[PDB]
């Protein structure tokens, strides 16, 4: 039942920082690693994410990896740096320069072999691995490059374990580097063959959530990465705590993947609104389902209603009735049937567990698999072709040794994924 | 005249949780096992502790751990709490073989232990879902082995029917169809129950706003004890499990009676109401009280059995039967003249502390073999077709070793089943 | 020899409220249902609680909620309190079909439940208005279904006649006429009562400054129990509902007897007054005490029935009859020689605590089939004509699916009815 | 049974402010939304106008909409701003300039789509809608323009729900803008086809009430809008509280509309007199009926006795006898039969409920439908033609894109309405 988490790149490092913060909050673990919880259940499945160290202290089953010391140090300096063991800090000293070729192909590979040995050590300490979780960017050098190398090696060693990853998706409004589409394309190409699932979160959408719904004037990554961590913890709540339905991630994978190559997901979250209105809220399941269905509360920058749904997973936290949840989610499909694909009767599946998130009575996490997602791939592929056709900046990757066909084939596979969404779309 | 209860998966175990709680309530059993008083379901140790004759299996520890942390964990023997380390991912391939095959031998030997403990085993009852993994797939595996060593003992199965509303797996049709075939091959009688019909009863007759599985299980559990505990305790007209086989299955294949139960009335609505034997049985022939989503008025009857608890007189039953024959719309099939079997115990219905149903002085369980069951099968066939047409998710089974033809095959077997029900319904 | 009371709409329910209150008063029934003592109207549960054999239907929750919040809500069974979610907007189109059609099946099945509870149902009585929606339209729908399954059971209807003064809907004539036809088609006896005549009695004989419906209903309710409770309780000359059919309807169409009742005297004016059997019956033949706005001296008599409560001797009645024959101006139609039927109970008239009428030692109900009823019909025909001439408001029915010819048709049917009363009045 | 209310424009915003104030008073709801009532009945139908928020707090089922932030803010700053949820504040930032073309046709449409989504949300939260209520001006840009757009979209989505609106009618003595008749004509044109009923209240008449009967030297909108709210609450008293007759608005609609196109009403109110004389009052039903019949207590600037009545609805609050009310209202028709149209015997219909207005023992609301109303349409149509013929200011609407025929046809339909009143008149 255990999961090994790996943080790659600043994105990975900071999102994961928030993730581990939250998970320790879930179990009553203080920043020193000491358990001071509230419930027995907090310990009962603590093993998924922690090792019990002498003295009832816990160590997160996760590896922090990068090519820049400063980042790693900044994470270690904060709360929760203390909970991590020195053994999990693997890093170099010179970033990749946002170059997948440097991260994946050359330099990052040098660290990856040591990372893998630590991975192996941890998998050996585990009783039974459930899977692996990676947090990284789709556009960065170690996040997409190094991280994808690591993934190919882990899946190689553990074919039946669940490989999932959470990753930051480029947007026209975000884009930092000109070769960001190049890095994305190359990573996608690999991820589509080497993962079981990946979550596509876009900072653009996250900013909109923060202002529009959360009424923040200054969205920061500290809060943006908070929202991501909410969804990341949501997906293993049932795994960690008793409940009624679908606790296992594999069960979820079975119900969420109709076709081997379409494994990209749209996370969302409810309740997600500022405090000002919270005094007028009345959470009910219909209320949570209204917010989860609404595209504005999606973390992915994509409106599902533009495409069609293949699968929907909803995970509920806190004590709700079976009827209420199952009736209401059925009703979502009933009322919005035009946005679902007719192949699957009962497209909406639910998971329900008995432990609510600290501070809320109830909560719900949304995982969608809709053909609308192809739009995100269009943004990347399009931008790519413009660069690629002229070979602008290509020399920086050819300097590493990357072949034009390596990129060409990478594009090809991206085009395949879009076409497959279209084949299922309609 | 003893029996064994087998609970597989969360559906089987959680239902079982209420079932054994009910058995405790029926005989004043303390959680510690101490009971001053049911030997068909319990054996007694020299300590005066009684132990439930049952085996609980879950390929994922989680639910069993819940059992282990509950109050009745002192009742259950540790060896009866068996768990794996990973679920079947809602998938028969794993449930039946890849994973489940690694534990099943333990399970069977614990069953044997209990079988050796019993002196005169009448049989056993199994609880599970049709759509799960462990509950369906593992169950299939289990029945394959039990029919080898026990054979002839009663194989009663209680299966949860996937509702259109609740659906928790996209490949439920596939899971269900695979299972179905094997239950056709090895069960003696299968009872499928639809949580969606149950919810309807709970919201209307029990007046419950928000039903949960815990309330749903209470209802089912009581029905199951009305069939079995009521046979064990003796009454006026005791009716054995072997008589149900003899009377409810006209042909080797028609082993799917459905259950309807009344009184299912909240305390508040029960005030003021008194139901006679006839009135309760009238409720039992109403579709609105049917625990399976189908229409009893649509189908025809082949067999019907009414079991009574508490204050019932045969004469009143005789009158009630005449009423059903005359009132109704009980089209019985020519193939069976008159087929109504009556069992009457003296044991009164019991009430669960903190329950949702009124205390009642008499209670009626309706078992029935009707052609309306085909309806449900038709719904599943269609769903299969859709999934199988695309072959969506097929790799989750095939990648675990399943053969395409296996799925085709199982569907076809169900189609044959439905057709057999048609044929029996054809009067001759 | 039991019966069922059906209350539809606020008119039917509010009248019913007083009716069941009166039944409680007649037999000492507590609001909780406890009663130590009427089995024609109540069934008894094992708790010793008695339950009114009645169904209350209102397409808008509002009035039923009022019932639900009143003291007698513990008397009524929750299943007998049926409500919709929107009224018929004073409109038969919705009452009879668009809305009412969605609830009526519930209603009928609850009626069946009660029908099955009764052992020897004589029949049932329905209360409603002619001008409302639910009360008229829904009622029509209801009678269509009741005559199918019950047929032959007594169909007594109590309908409120729209007064010129009170008029609460502009399309009341239309509503009323549509209804009328259907009552002609399915009722056995219709009693229409005019709130404006009642008010006149209350202001003059009860001396009430300001009558309300609550006072009006008390009067009517007592009359209704004098017809039914008085048959159930036994007296000297008991008169069944079937005898009323036999004696009051000369031809299939003339089923509209009217009611007059006395003594209707305030306590203060009753002091000092003692009325003999003859004197009360003299009050009963006075137009001023007539509960319908028409002139009894204008019309002719065809049938008349006098029912007595309390201290009455047949001999005194015989003398009273002679007096009516000789005094009066009771022009009876040749077609019926002498048609006076007499029923005499021993049960004394009852008094409502906080009532408005004096305690009386004897009471008389007059039912009568007179040609004066045509008068009322003429008034309605005229009103229809005016509305229909312009076709004002017609879209509120047509837009709900009604056909122009349907309105023409119904009017014409009433015209025929009035003409039939003419014909019977023609001596031959 | 539920009603969604929408406030459009300053008129709508301020009248509705008073309306909601009153409705909360009716149910014992304080400015925070907390219930502190007196009776069970106050809660028993609170659902028509409120949502129950966590903690026994209630939220008004209504949307506040405008193009000017300041107005919206001023409403929100007062009592009862707190009772509204942020979700109901929909607004832009630039008024329409009193231009129907900007409100209806262009700019207002941009907000209307978001308003409608909120409307839909609320209708989804409801169990069963009874109808919609709008409060707006006939002469303003968002009040008549935006609001009419909104109405066409709502009626489209809910054909069988009751659409009613209350609106301020221009008068020669009130008129602010030269294009006010232009806005009125255009709105009327649309309202006559798209509503079930509209109440025509004229500030002129209201001022007369305030001084003449209420003895106020300085009539203010704060009090004028109070009088309107009295009548607005009157019409749903029976709906909200038990009574004897006609609670439903649809029932009232059936009895008040003899012809599909004549759905304009004359509200009035009793008792309506200053305190000085109140010590000599003795309310009886005859007293209330005297005041309600008297044209001086009408809120519409039109004397019914100049025309003829098609329908009269009287709603009574408080414990009155059936006889008293039905005799007396019959007597009104009897005594003033010359002012009623002979087509309808029994032109006066009554509704009677058991709950009186706070502070009064009894009260009565008057709704008339008399052919006299045509005079108000004459004032508008006449003024219109003078402007229209010369095209003064037209260019401001043609600048938006409005066609001369759009206005021409609008006039035509106004002329039709007057002719239909004349056809029924006599
Ligand atoms: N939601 C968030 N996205 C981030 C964050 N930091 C970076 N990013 C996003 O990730 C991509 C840039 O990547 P990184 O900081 O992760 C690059 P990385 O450090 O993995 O590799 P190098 O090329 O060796 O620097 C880009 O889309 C940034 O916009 C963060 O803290 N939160
Ligand atoms: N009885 C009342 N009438 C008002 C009030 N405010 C305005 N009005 C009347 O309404 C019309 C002017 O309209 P508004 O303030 O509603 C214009 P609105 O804000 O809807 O739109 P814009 O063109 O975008 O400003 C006019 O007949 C004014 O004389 C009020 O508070 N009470
Ligand atoms: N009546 C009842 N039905 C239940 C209960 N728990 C689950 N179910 C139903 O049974 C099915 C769920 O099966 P799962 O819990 O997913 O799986 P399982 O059969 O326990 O085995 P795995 O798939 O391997 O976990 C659904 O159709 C549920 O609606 C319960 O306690 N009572
Ligand atoms: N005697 C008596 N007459 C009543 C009573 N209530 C209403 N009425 C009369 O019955 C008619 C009113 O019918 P409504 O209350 O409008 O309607 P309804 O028949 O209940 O059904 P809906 O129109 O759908 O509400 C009028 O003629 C009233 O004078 C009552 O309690 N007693
Ligand atoms: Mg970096
Ligand atoms: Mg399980
Ligand atoms: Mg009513
Ligand atoms: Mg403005």
């Amino acid at each position: 039942r255990e999961i090994v988490h790996i943080q790659a790149g600043q994105c990975g490092n900071q999102i994961g920082a928030k993730f581990w913060e939250v998970i320790s909050d879930e179990h009553g673990i203080d920043p020193t690693g000491s358990y001071h919880g509230d419930s027995d259940l907090q310990l009962e499945r603590i093993n998924v994410y922690y090792n019990e160290a002498a003295g009832n202290k816990y160590v997160p089953r996760a590896i922090l990896v990068d090519l820049e010391p400063g980042t790693m140090d900044s994470v270690r300096s904060g709360p929760f740096g203390q909970i991590f063991r020195p053994d999990n800090f693997v890093f170099g000293q010179s970033g990749a320069g946002n170059n997948w070729a440097k991260g994946h192909y050359t330099e990052g590979a040098e660290l990856v072999d040591s990372v893998l040995d630590v991975v192996r050590k941890e998998s050996e300490s585990c009783d039974c691995l459930q899977g692996f979780q990676l947090t990284h960017s789709l556009g960065g050098g170690t996040g997409s490059g190094m991280g994808t190398l690591l993934i190919s090696k882990i899946r190689e060693e553990y074919p039946d374990r669940i490989m999932n990853t959470f990753s930051v998706v480029p947007s026209p409004k975000v884009s930092d580097t000109v070769v960001e589409p190049y890095n994305a394309t190359l990573s996608v190409h690999q991820l589509v063959e080497n993962t079981d699932e990946t979550y596509c979160i876009d900072n653009e959408a996250l900013y909109d959530i923060c202002f529009r719904t959360l009424k923040l004037t200054t969205p920061t990554y500290g809060d943006l990465n908070h929202l991501v961590s909410a969804t990341m913890s949501g997906v293993t709540t049932c795994l960690r705590f008793p409940g009624q339905l679908n606790a296992d991630l594999r069960k979820l994978a079975v119900n969420m993947v109709p076709f081997p190559r379409l494994h990209f997901f749209m996370p969302g979250f409810a309740p997600l609104t500022s405090r000002g209105s919270q005094q007028y809220r009345a959470l009910t399941v219909p209320e949570l389902t209204q917010q989860m269905f609404d595209a504005k509360n999606m973390m992915a920058a994509c409106d599902p209603r533009h495409g069609r749904y293949l699968t929907v997973a909803a995970v509920f936290r806190g004590r709700m009735s079976m009827k209420e949840v199952d009736e209401q989610m059925l009703n979502v499909q009933n009322k919005n049937s035009s946005y679902f694909v007719e192949w699957i009767p009962n497209n909406v599946k639910t998971a329900v567990c008995d432990i609510p998130p600290r501070g809320l009575k109830m909560s719900a996490t949304f995982i969608g698999n809709s053909t609308a997602i192809q739009e995100l791939f269009k943004r990347i592929s399009e931008q790519f072709t413009a660069m690629f056709r002229r070979k602008a900046f290509l020399h920086w990757y050819t300097g590493e040794g990357m072949d034009e066909m390596e990129f060409t084939e990478a594009e090809s596979n991206m085009n395949d994924l879009v076409s497959e969404y279209q084949q299922y779309q309609d | 005249r003893e029996c064994i209860s087998i609970h597989v998966g969360q559906a089987g175990v959680q239902i079982g949780n209420a079932c054994w709680e009910l058995y405790c309530l029926e005989h004043g059993i303390q959680p510690d096992g101490q009971m001053p008083s049911f030997n068909t379901f319990f054996s007694e140790t020299g300590a005066g502790k009684h132990v439930p004759r049952a085996v609980f299996v879950d390929l994922e520890p989680t639910v069993i751990d819940e059992v282990r942390t509950g109050t009745y964990r002192q009742l259950f023997h540790p060896e009866q709490l068996i768990t794996g380390k990973e679920d079947a991912a809602n998938n028969y391939a794993r449930g039946h073989y890849t994973i489940g095959k690694e534990i099943i031998d333990l399970v069977l030997d614990r069953i044997r232990k209990l079988a050796d403990q019993c002196t005169g085993l009448q049989g056993f009852s199994v609880f599970h879902s049709f759509g799960g993994g462990t509950g369906s797939g593992f169950t299939s595996l289990l029945m394959e082995r039990l029919s080898v060593d026990y054979g002839k003992k009663s194989k009663l199965e209680f299966s949860i029917y996937p509702a259109p509303q609740v659906s928790t797996a996209v490949v439920e049709p596939y899971n269900s169809i695979l299972t179905t075939h094997t239950t056709l091959e090895h069960s003696d009688c299968a009872f499928m129950v639809d949580n969606e019909a149950i919810y309807d009863i709970c919201r209307r007759n029990l007046d419950i706003e928000r039903p949960t599985y815990t309330n749903l299980n209470r209802l089912i559990g009581q029905i199951v004890s009305s069939i079995t505990a009521s046979l064990r305790f003796d009454g006026a007209l005791n009716v054995d499990l072997t008589e149900f086989q003899t009377n409810l299955v006209p042909y080797p294949r028609g082993h799917f009676p459905l259950a309807t139960y009344a009184p299912v009335i909240s305390a508040e609505k029960a005030y003021h109401e008194q139901l006679s034997v006839a009135e309760i049985t009238n409720a039992c022939f109403e579709p609105a009280n049917q625990m399976v989503k189908c229409d009893p008025r649509h189908g025809k009857y082949m067999a019907c059995c009414l079991l009574y608890r508490g204050d019932v007189v045969p004469k009143d039953v005789n009158a009630a039967i005449a009423t059903i024959k005359t009132k109704r719309t009980i089209q019985f099939v020519d193939w069976c003249p008159t087929g109504f079997k009556v069992g009457i115990n003296y044991e009164p219905p019991t009430v669960v502390p903190g329950g949702d149903l009124a205390k009642v002085q008499r209670a009626v369980c309706m078992l029935s073999n009707t052609t309306a069951i085909a309806e449900a099968w038709a719904r599943l066939d269609h769903k299969f077709d859709l999934m199988y047409a695309k072959r969506a998710f097929v790799h989750w089974y095939v990648g675990e070793g399943m053969e395409e033809g296996e799925f085709s095959e199982a569907r076809e077997d169900m189609a044959a089943l439905e057709k057999d029900y048609e044929e029996v319904g054809v009067d001759s």
